[PDB]
């Protein structure tokens, strides 16, 4: 019921001193733009109504 | 929890859904998020009559 | 270099961040169809 | 139902994490639902 509160994201934690910054980001919006988004939403998250 | 567990040496990923937040960005870094989510509010369907 | 910073409705996507690098999400957004 | 879903500083500038810190406090204390309520809603979300 109602609307979302405190809107923010799901995410990767890394440290600071980590270099797998950029890579990795380079990797996640080929994920959001190529559609494994909405691969995962079907596969997992679009299926089930009462 | 998972924030010690990496400022422990003991844990070196965290691949959960972690909410994002000023004190845990304070010192681990995010990348850019998965979903864009927050919030709802479990309200039960009442019995019919 | 004619400016240091520029804010926008700006989409947050590769070949943007190629180039440089980006805040926190400011808002969300996607691609969605307007229909009557 | 959202499709092909989801600041510009130049690398290598001093203001990522300040700026971070900053909004990341703006959307904790809910002046952006003040925001939403200046510029987003018309009719559609009292419809």
């Amino acid at each position: 019921t109602g609307e979302l509160f405190f809107r923010s994201g799901f995410g990767i934690g890394m440290r600071k001193d980590s270099p797998w910054k950029q890579n990795v980001s380079l990797s996640i919006l080929k994920s959001h733009e190529n559609g494994f988004m909405e691969d995962l939403d079907k596969t997992w998250v679009r299926y089930q109504e009462c | 929890g998972m924030m010690g567990e990496l400022l422990s040496g003991q844990a070196d990923m965290i691949v959960a859904p972690l909410t994002i937040n000023n004190e845990r960005a304070q010192y681990i870094e995010f990348s850019k998020p998965f979903k864009y989510q927050g919030l709802t509010i479990l309200v039960k369907k009442e019995i019919p009559r | 270099q004619r400016a240091v910073m520029a804010v926008g409705s700006l989409t947050i996507n590769e070949e943007r961040s190629e180039v440089v690098d980006f805040s926190v999400p400011f808002v969300e957004t996607g691609i969605s169809v307007m229909v009557s | 139902y959202i499709f092909a879903t989801t600041i510009a500083l130049q690398k290598g500038s001093p203001w990522k994490r300040q700026i971070d810190l900053a909004l990341l406090q703006f959307v904790g204390d809910g002046e952006m639902e003040e925001l939403e309520t200046l510029w987003l809603t018309g009719i559609c979300h009292n419809e």
